């Protein structure tokens, strides 16, 4: 084909061009490629030029004569070459003109011939071509999506165009910098999240950015437009190492701070939990319409129920600085702090309460362990309004028998059913707070914070009680004080909250487990917000975990409690690790492991890598031992980001479990406790396995810790899950007790098992999105790893809420109905076919007022385009909430 | 002097058994661990990743064992003089050693020579002496030993 015989032009070919396409094309074979690259003398690039009007003719003929066997023989070199390297770049204007039929070739090859091999060559030629030749490309791929004959070529045709751009050969930095990428989004939006993703680049990103932007509006309308970026990022950010995915995060917060919808923008602010960011954001949501209408709303709901924080009040970081904005505009005093406040979501849970019903009061007895027992139990079922309120009220039954750290605990817990009230409800929390030990006194403060995250309007302070008492002597008395002081001061980037982390007027004055809380108190106070970059809290888990080699227990809980703190950005948390590493102890390899695989997060490549990662067969302490055996459910990214990583990373999980089962019989005891963990922390579409194998070897074996990490997973749905293991978790508690204090564990658990069909439901959404930072799972994880027969623990064990609101009210416009539109479910399903990021949206139809079922039912689809109002929210990760745009005064409600 | 040397201490066959059980577990956790962790991202416009958090990826160790090529006799001749111990020798000698050595002679002392080489472990006649007979310091062991 380099031939002088005539195959190429040494002069102007007419004669084979009939002739050689029917058997198989050998003359457009050393033509395209032979001729262009060994001459670039521009004399027989004219004959070429000449040549070329054939050259278009071609490609009728050759759709003519296709078949298999016709076409396979005849290209597999044309695929092969690029531009640059026949160096034909350097003579533009002959060779431009060549590429217009040498395309048009090249499209047969790469969708009709199925097998994998035909794409990846044909990938290579496409890309070089196309970035060099701008502007001509974009017509040149319309004269093919046309076609010269309108065969089955045309659907595959947009896709190929994308397909090829992936590659994203040689240049990396374009010739355009808006790339050929824009007709393809509209038509196609499978292919797209594709080519981001592989590409793992920030300029990927940038000329993704620049062709949305203006795309919003011109070329059909802001809701589709809004729609395709939303699943592109998706894909694109699992393949991204952590310290560039910060930046990714902030240049799609500018294509989404123009549009009309926010929601995937919150999300992205979240990721990072900046202040400068989140304010940005904020103020830009309102703006758009000056009338409260979609613009306020859609912005106050969906950044404020966004999770960081354990207790329910959400962020809080961002309510400070967002409330003196939105009231200074006016639309009311009263409206836009009271949907900013908790005040209104205290409503709307008591009306869920109903439907779902209740699993009764979370007393047992009063006498004996078992009133200890009784006492946990009300704090971890209701974080919110309850149906308990009766045994509560009556403060002298239930909470003064309890037993030393329990009367703290017994006296938090209190505060979790009192909040979403503290319009009567305070006086008690005083009464407690001025009489008796400091154990009861100070867990009245921890209590009052609780109870004062369920207003933001704040009736006598609890802020200013706690600042006298954490100074105050008695390490109990402190301990209480300081974690209330988490709560309370909350998320907020006032003065008020940076100036008192300063200072660690924590626990700092015993070497016992109890004394490990004051790092875990630091982090109370930054919630889940990103760090200020303070040095007193990463100095202060040097000294504690130093001392002891003589608790295990001790070592962990440091690394635990700077987790909270760190929690943030990618960027930020490289610097934070760095101080701690330039001394070096065994027992911070412990830390080393946590605050690397929760860095690491936000990325499939990196996290699951390092996620099974062991050597156990030195020490069982901390120094060699490390995270390894807990580590291995894979928990941190499943919490983090997207619908599809959370059931294949499971998928890996099961098998895990029987390497650490079978490899050591230490190993099993261990792995048994953090693997029930995985299925709340995780939330996975997976129930088959783990709930039934738990409930099996708890019966060969006592063993109290199994119950315990179960139930936590049982909150989420309530006969699921939980048909299973209230039979396993009552028949061993009968069967068998071993203690007062085993009995004492295996009823927490029997009645933190039940509380019917998805109420206070455990989710590590956000309800307007999955993909964003959930709210610090760490504090469960704490429980689960050690045991909770632990008197010391439990203070700490009384907040392992990791609830996920059971709102599913239809707003994010003003109209305000309660229970929202129709929508697409399957709930006959462990694994489903569409987690693209949004599901499938015929499925069975579901719209009922009950909450929604989900992790075994888990896909919604936002459905109301036939209804005529059109969804802002389409499912980013949803489990709460629908935001919807209403052009209707009344949402509709169906059955199904 | 090099070529023929005192050869080491032995492995012997009771550290053989031994260590293989030792260089077990070490071998699979290592390979195991150091293998399997990546922290890069190849599709990538960076190499690997600026590094974010320290890596565990590592690498691995070579330590070989010293031998020196298929000979029976000495490796180099030498025009250098050196300075020979008496029973202690210069190193070691095998018998082979003395053959490469055109001395056998001494000019080192007070002692010089009535006699020149004697061929592999033969006797030389040292002359300190006038030409009969006097004491010398005692190299050899009954006279140290008791």
């Amino acid at each position: 084909m380099e031939e002088g015989g005539r195959d190429k032009t040494p002069v102007q070919s007419q004669q084979p061009s009939a002739t050689a396409p029917s058997g198989a094309d050998e003359k457009s074979s050393g033509k395209e490629r032979r001729d262009a690259g060994e001459k670039d003398k521009e004399q027989e690039l004219s004959e070429e030029d000449k040549q070329l009007q054939d050259e278009l003719e071609m490609l009728v003929e050759r759709l003519g004569e296709k078949d298999t066997s016709l076409y396979r023989p005849a290209l597999e070199e044309l695929r092969r070459q690029i531009r640059s390297s026949t160096t034909s770049m350097t003579s533009v204007p002959k060779p431009l003109k060549f590429l217009r039929p040498h395309y048009g070739k090249l499209k047969e090859i790469y969708e009709n011939m199925a097998p994998g091999e035909n794409k990846c060559f044909a990938a290579d030629i496409i890309s070089v071509l196309a970035m060099t030749m701008s502007g001509e490309r974009e017509c040149l791929k319309y004269r093919l999506v046309g076609s010269q004959e309108e065969l089955a070529s045309w659907g595959h045709e947009y896709v190929r165009h994308l397909a090829g751009e992936v590659a994203k050969e040689w240049q990396e930095l374009d010739d355009a910098e808006k790339a050929q990428r824009e007709p393809l989004l509209t038509l196609v939006k499978e292919i797209v999240p594709y080519n981001m993703a592989h590409n793992a680049e920030h300029e990927a990103c940038d000329l993704l950015m620049e062709i949305e932007q203006v795309d919003m509006l011109e070329k059909d309308i802001d809701e589709n437009a809004y729609s395709k970026v939303c699943l592109y990022l998706t894909s694109c950010v699992n393949y991204v190492p952590e310290p560039e995915n910060s930046a990714l995060l902030r240049c799609a917060l500018g294509v989404f701070r123009k549009f009309s919808r926010f929601p995937e923008a919150l999300r992205l602010a979240l990721m990072l939990n900046d202040m400068e960011l989140v304010e940005d954001i904020f103020t830009s949501c309102k703006d758009v319409v000056v009338q409260k209408q979609m613009a306020f709303m859609l912005g106050r709901h969906g950044v404020f129920l966004e999770l960081s924080e354990d207790v329910e009040e959400y962020e809080d970081l961002t309510e400070i600085m967002s409330n003196v904005q939105l009231n200074s505009n006016f639309l009311a005093l009263a409206r836009e702090l009271d949907i900013m406040e908790p005040k209104v979501p205290d409503d709307i849970y008591k009306t869920h309460l109903e439907n779902n019903r209740f699993g009764g009061s979370g007393s047992q007895v009063d006498s004996a362990r078992m009133n200890l027992a009784s006492s946990f139990v009300n704090g971890f079922v209701n974080a919110a309004f309850g149906q308990d309120k009766l045994l509560t009220d009556d403060g002298n039954k239930w909470l003064y028998k309890n037993k030393d750290h329990g009367m703290l605990s017994a006296a938090a817990s209190l505060g979790m059913i009192l909040l979403w009230d503290v319009d009567g409800g305070l006086t008690q929390i005083d009464k407690y707070l001025y009489s008796s030990e400091d154990y009861i006194k100070s867990g009245a403060l921890l209590a009052c914070g609780i109870v004062n995250s369920g207003v933001r309007n704040e009736c006598d302070p609890a802020l200013a009680l706690l600042s006298d008492y954490v100074l105050h002597n008695s390490n109990t008395m402190r301990l209480g004080s300081i974690f209330g002081l988490g709560l309370a001061y909350a998320g907020s980037n006032r003065e008020d909250v940076l100036t008192l982390l300063l200072p660690v007027m924590g626990d700092s004055k015993s070497s016992m487990e109890v004394a490990g809380v004051t790092a875990l108190a630091c982090g109370m106070i930054a919630v889940g917000s990103c760090n200020g970059d303070v040095t007193s809290t990463i100095l202060q888990t040097i000294m504690e975990k130093s001392e002891t080699e003589l608790k295990d227990t001790y070592a962990r809980w440091l690394p635990l409690g700077l987790g909270l703190n760190h929690l943030g950005k990618g960027e930020a948390i490289e610097a934070i690790l760095a101080a701690l590493e330039v001394v070096s102890e065994p027992f911070r390899s412990f830390a080393n492991t946590l605050v690397d695989v929760c860095a690491y997060a936000g990325s499939g490549n990196v996290l699951k890598v390092q996620q099974l990662l062991h050597i156990c067969s030195e020490h069982f302490d901390s120094k060699e031992k490390e995270e390894d055996k807990d580590k291995k459910e894979k928990k941190d990214k499943d919490k983090k980001e997207a619908p599809a990583d959370m059931g294949a990373h499971q998928g890996v999980a099961v098998l895990g479990i029987a390497l650490i089962a079978m490899g050591e019989e230490i190993g099993a005891e261990m792995a048994l406790r953090t693997f029930g963990h995985l299925l709340r922390y995780g939330e996975p579409t997976l129930r088959r396995a783990v709930p039934l194998a738990l409930a099996l070897i708890s019966v060969s074996n006592p063993r109290l810790n199994i119950l315990d990490t179960l139930s936590k997973f049982s909150h989420d749905a309530d006969p699921e899950v939980s048909y299973n293991s209230i039979f396993a978790m009552g028949m061993v508690g009968s069967g068998t007790n071993n203690a007062r204090l085993a009995a004492m564990l295996r009823q927490l658990a029997q009645y933190h098992a039940k509380d019917p069909n998805n109420l206070f439901m455990v989710r590590l959404a956000q309800g307007l999105t999955h993909l964003g930072k959930g709210t610090l799972t760490l504090c469960p994880y704490h429980s689960d790893r050690q045991l909770m027969s632990q008197v010391a623990v439990a203070g700490l064990l009384t907040v392992l809420v990791s609830f996920l609101d059971v709102r599913n009210i239809i707003l994010g416009k003003s109209h305000y109905v309660l229970y929202g539109l129709v929508a697409a479910m399957q709930p006959r399903m462990l694994v489903t076919f569409d987690e693209e990021l949004r599901p499938l949206p015929v499925s069975v139809r579901v719209g009922q007022a009950v909450d929604v079922v989900g992790q075994a039912g888990k896909p919604k689809t936002i459905t109301g385009f036939q209804t005529h109002t059109t969804p802002v929210l389409l499912a980013h990760g949803e489990r709460a909430e629908l935001a919807t745009e209403e052009f209707l005064p009344v949402t509709p409600i169906l059955e199904g | 002097p090099s070529t023929f040397a005192y050869p080491a201490p032995l492995e012997v066959p009771k550290e053989k058994e031994k260590e293989k059980v030792s260089t077990a577990v070490l071998s699979i956790t290592a390979k195991a661990k150091k293998k399997e962790k990546e922290k890069e991202k190849k599709e990538e416009e960076k190499m690997e990743v600026d590094e974010a958090e320290k890596k565990e990826e590592k690498e691995k160790k070579k330590e070989p064992e010293p031998n020196f090529q298929l000979l029976d006799n000495p490796a180099r001749v030498m025009p250098a003089q050196l300075k020979v111990l008496s029973m202690t020798e210069t190193c070691r000698y095998q018998p082979f050693k003395p053959l490469s050595i055109g001395g056998i002679i001494i000019l080192k002392d007070t002692s010089e020579d009535i006699e020149e080489l004697v061929e592999p472990v033969a006797a030389h006649g040292p002359k300190i002496e006038e030409e009969e007979q006097e004491p010398e310091p005692p190299e050899p062991f009954e006279y140290i030993d008791d």
